[PDB]
């Protein structure tokens, strides 16, 4: 009772305010909304090891937003894109908050989209994240299994069709894995095929596949119980302005002692690798 | 009374000159002292310390001798903290003291733990907000710059939250900066009010971007160009792709430059009569290009090789391409795909446009030519040849038609 | 009963299958077993296994997991002894057992001693002994080469006691083995009486090796040339030194080709009356190369670029031009003495020496037209280019001339 | 003892048997002779644990040959060389010792110097090296301050005007050692000049110096002693038949427990820092 958790809290509080926030309405001739919000990572703990009331915590938020903007032909054209801030905390002033913005498929037409809600989106998120802080203060103050979903978004300079054959090229992902072994004679992964990699320590099944559009994968790791089995779904997003592609990833299914550990081998194995290999990108 | 639990305005240079020749081993003044103190219910003093030059001495190279020093309730730790500090960061020196920090169970190690994290992040925003204060002074800045500049792209390149805050420190050479440094900020406040991208290229050096023929276009229409020289500056710039609400543009890759529309009908009503040969250079090009296109991001240039987008630049495809360990079998292909660029408003476009009216599209003598100008653009691109024999004979060739060889 | 306690004449091949699985995570046979064991002044019993690929996946990455297994009376150490093997030869798997192994207290882990290095010695020399023993069936020496030549030709550029026991297991085309790779041995055994140089060539890839104009002439005495395409051959090349007596010769550098005495006298003959053409070549080059001379290493190329005499390689200086640790400042400019080597069997250089009889060799003409030259051959001998828009400039206007444009 | 350091003796025994080998007589036209010994690192020692006198002993061996070769034209021509054995050990066969001949200022007119001894002086020493461990076993079986010197031979691929120069400019010197403290403020290192090296570490002085053909400095490390003071001497050898430099560098007052401390400190900071910055030699 010393030390109280509170990022499940947090993760509801933030699913209830950053949801519906608007700029604008849904008739106006710009207009964006926050869909849900994707993932909070980090910690959110309460401590009162120095008698005072402390919060320490440390958190990354991500979500989706959905909206419509101006065209050339008077018409609305819709538009789906990510807002991800990599840090919010108790010290962060008002105007610290660094907001990612990436629309998915930006083309032209969207170019009207990234200014709007940095003019009347970012300012609400600001106040609500100044708030966090002195509700969570003001809450807590006085004295098979269980699942988690985790939410990545890396940035790949490739192709929508390049990198969706690489997903399933049984020689490229060999090579960008440097050990794989496949249980069919198939030259490339089709539907409802398992194949083992990393040393055995991974063996992912590919459930579902869309072309150039979505990837749905049965992730499991060797050390997880039999009943854990993770789901992972990947879907492209390549623009037409920029011509960048990023990979949304939603990843359901992992257990609550690993929901890290998929993090940081998915950054260096699924990420760096494929950037190392075949070059999709500039990494070190 | 140690140094870091006096108020810095009560310390005088000197005590922090004699600090740093106490804790460091280098002989020349730190180019620039920071000592602060955060406050509240986490309370830790900290004295950093910027070098005049990369303390890259390294008399015991490979072993652990981290330059920040951490102290826990003024009780020296151990030198083997490397999570304190960002290695891209891993330059700066000095003390950091603290006394919340979680210890181990012998109070001689700490690892594996977020009440770090977050002093760490403290340390790096500071050294920002000291960084932001050297570049008042030019003199020093300037010091600090041709010292840490690998350093500070890096960094833009690793940290996100910091990555807009970094990118106020970068210092390049433009078309019209070519004597001193200047910063995107001076470079969004000199671009026009039309210019709504910041326009940057890359090369091996300043002499082979001062005469590239992607900037002649944008010297027109009196577009300020960025000029990158290191092979690290790249993966900053793609990793920023905006600053101030104006994204980065790379000339060398494919993009689009707005024009009114008069000169949209005046460009639309030209291209349709460049499509055979068009189709020609595509036909006779195969898989060398992904297309060849009437381009007009030129002017007295003939053609050149436009890496299409997704792809590298031509100096990141430089650097790519001689790294032994990347690629030994030839599984990277992505930035193989490029785009053969020509300028209508050049004599020799106009040779060739008559010649395929005239229905010499198949001679060989234009094929030749053709595939010699493909080469040369290749060339004056920034992209090695494929085999330098054929463009050695075709060479030979025009040497020996100069010199009246039959 | 463990596998090294007994003999491998009553060891199956499944046995030593399973026993590769287990101790590592591939599900593939291993490529060769090595179970030997020394009972001399060192006892000890050592099992090793080559994978059938690089084993590069490094799943968990950034920690101690070295291959090579240690054990002391039967009795399992630690699993981070990499001191045991060697960093290039860090790829085979497998056990080594011992007795005589001084341990630490509680003997579940080892220091720095001398005692290790011997063992490693033996272990380096029983898997170069594997290795000879794998090069006698070339099925799967074909794969082990596929697999780590790059982890052998770092051993051979490393090590100097086993250089030239490594230097066996070299495989590389050349001029009459462009089907097979065939081995340093293989060449000296079809080398010609009066040959006494393993010539080798280095580039960026077999396709610009092949049609390299370096071979033309030496193809003319009917001499082998070995290729070389990865970064790497050049260094342990000029670790080398030589190969049972024939030294290594890199042709892209200035080297002396035989000739007889007659071929001398007849030569000197030609070159004394181009020595004015000579002279106009290196007073209009100026600083680019360091002297002009009328090489025959040529045989219908007219004109290349050849390294000066203690410098590097082209492929060498293609890759530590892009190191990006230390290119601040400009720190490597010692290669920039090249030599314009000519060949005046070529009709240019013919007519370029009765310009110069007639006395044009101060005109503008001449000059660029030896300008466009030199870079052309810095081109073809594997430089990248300073400045190429002027090159480009000169290609447009002879084009321009012969498109007969006013 | 049980027990027997056998280092010095290994040292004396070389030194009286690979001297005054000759490949034939000084009235030959080709004639070579060892002339010294320089360098006998490692370790070798008596050791009784397995119930038998065992040595495993580990050296490398380096020594000095001087002779004279035929010429083309007329009379001989001198030359000096060095042949290094990297390896002498217990389990060494007799066939199984390699040598590394080298040979300074090497040219054509010399290029038939290394088979001489390739045929009257290798089997010489493959014997004494084969003697050496049975006079071992026989010998030592069962029952100013005191400085040492080594010698090294590194190799650079560069002219050696520039490699003498680069020692001397000072801007130089700071790029390749990237710390460094002169007193003085001319340009180029003079005679009797003192200066810092590698953090405070390396207290150097040129006191000698030639021509692009030597370079004698009294180097000094921050933990020796005070009346520990080394002196290092380097001599160039452009040769025309490899095209590199070979700077043979001597150690003398080294202290008796820094030998190869100051070996690896040379190697890694000297040799391979300048072959890295500069390009002057192969370097992975």
């Amino acid at each position: 009772w010393v030390d109280k958790n509170c990022i499940g809290w947090a993760k509801e509080y933030f699913k209830q305010k950053l949801v519906g926030v608007e700029a604008g309405s849904v008739k106006d001739k710009k207009y964006a909304k926050i869909k849900s919000v994707s993932s909070i990572e980090g910690d959110c703990e309460v401590n009162q090891r120095k008698g005072k009331v402390i919060s320490l915590f440390d958190l990354k938020i991500t979500v989706l937003i959905e909206g419509h903007v101006d065209s050339k032909d008077g018409s609305a054209l819709p538009f789906e894109g990510s807002i991800n801030v990599p840090e919010v905390a108790f010290d962060s002033e008002a105007s610290s908050y660094q907001f990612d913005i990436s629309i998915f498929k930006e083309t032209s037409e969207l170019s009207e989209a990234k200014p709007l809600i940095r003019s009347e989106l970012l300012p609400k998120l600001r106040q609500i994240f100044q708030q966090f802080g002195k509700d969570l203060l003001a809450t807590h103050g006085n004295d098979s299994g269980n699942s988690t979903s985790i939410y990545l978004e890396p940035t790949f300079n490739v192709p929508s069709s390049e990198l969706y054959e690489t997903f399933l090229d049984k020689q490229r992902i060999l090579a960008w894995t440097r050990s794989a072994q496949f249980f069919n004679s198939g030259p490339k992964l089709e539907t409802k095929e398992k194949f083992e990699l990393f040393g055995g320590n991974v063996i992912s099944e590919l459930v579902s596949c869309e072309k150039d559009k979505k990837l749905v994968f049965h992730w499991k790791l060797k050390d997880w119980s039999a009943p854990f089995n993770s789901t992972i779904e990947m879907t492209f997003h390549e623009s037409q302005e920029f011509h960048e592609t990023k990979l949304q990833v939603k990843w359901t299914g992992i257990p609550v002692g690993e929901e890290d550990r998929v993090r940081a081998n998915f950054e260096e194995y699924y990420v760096r690798s494929i950037k190392l290999t075949f070059g999709f990108g500039a990494v070190l | 009374k140690p140094l870091w639990t006096r108020n810095p305005s009560d310390i005088t240079q000197e005590e922090y000159n004699a600090f740093y020749k106490s804790i460091s081993n280098d002989w020349e003044d730190p180019l620039y002292v920071k000592h602060f103190s955060v406050e509240g219910q986490l309370e830790f003093r900290a004295i950093l310390f910027i070098p005049k030059r990369a303390p890259f001495d390294l008399f015991e190279s490979k072993k652990k001798k981290n330059n920040i020093k951490l102290y826990v309730r003024r009780v020296f730790i151990t030198d083997e903290a490397e999570d304190l500090i960002p290695e891209w960061l891993s330059f700066v020196k000095g003390v950091v003291d603290s006394e919340d920090l979680p210890l181990n169970l012998s109070r001689e190690m700490l690892q594996q733990n977020k009440i770090m994290k977050v002093i760490r992040k403290n340390i790096v925003k500071k050294l920002i907000e000291a960084f932001n204060e050297i570049a008042e002074d030019s003199e020093q800045f300037d010091k600090f710059y041709s010292a840490f500049a690998k350093n500070i792209k890096l960094g833009v390149h690793e940290d996100t939250q910091n990555r807009a805050a970094l990118a106020k420190l970068l210092r390049y050479n433009s078309t019209k900066s070519v004597d001193e440094l200047t910063s995107l900020t001076d470079y969004v406040t000199r671009m026009p009010e039309h210019q709504k991208n910041i326009y940057y290229i890359t090369g091996e050096s300043l002499k082979a971007v001062e005469k590239s023929p992607f900037l002649d276009a944008l010297k027109a229409k009196n577009f300020e160009v960025l000029f990158l020289t290191d092979p690290i500056d790249e993966y900053a710039f793609t990793q920023l792709k905006e600053f101030e609400g104006k994204t980065l543009v790379d000339i060398t890759k494919d993009f689009e430059l707005e024009e009114t529309d008069e000169e949209k009908a005046e460009r639309e009503k030209e291209i349709k009569e460049y499509e055979p040969l068009t189709k020609a250079l595509k036909d006779i090009l195969g898989d060398q290009v992904e297309k060849v296109v009437v381009s007009y991001k030129l002017l007295d240039a003939p053609a050149a090789i436009r890496t299409g987008q997704f792809g590298w630049s031509a100096n990141m495809e430089r650097i790519m391409k001689a790294q032994a360990l990347r690629d030994s079998s030839m599984s990277s292909y992505m930035s193989s795909k490029k785009t053969f660029e020509i300028s209508p408003k050049s004599p020799i476009i106009k040779e060739l446009k008559k010649r395929v009216d005239e229905g010499g599209a198949q001679d060989k003598t234009v094929k030749d030519l053709t595939n010699l100008l493909f080469e040369t653009a290749l060339l004056t691109s920034g992209f090695s040849l494929e085999e330098p024999t054929s463009f050695a004979s075709r060479i030979n060739r025009l040497i020996s038609l100069g010199l009246n060889i039959d």
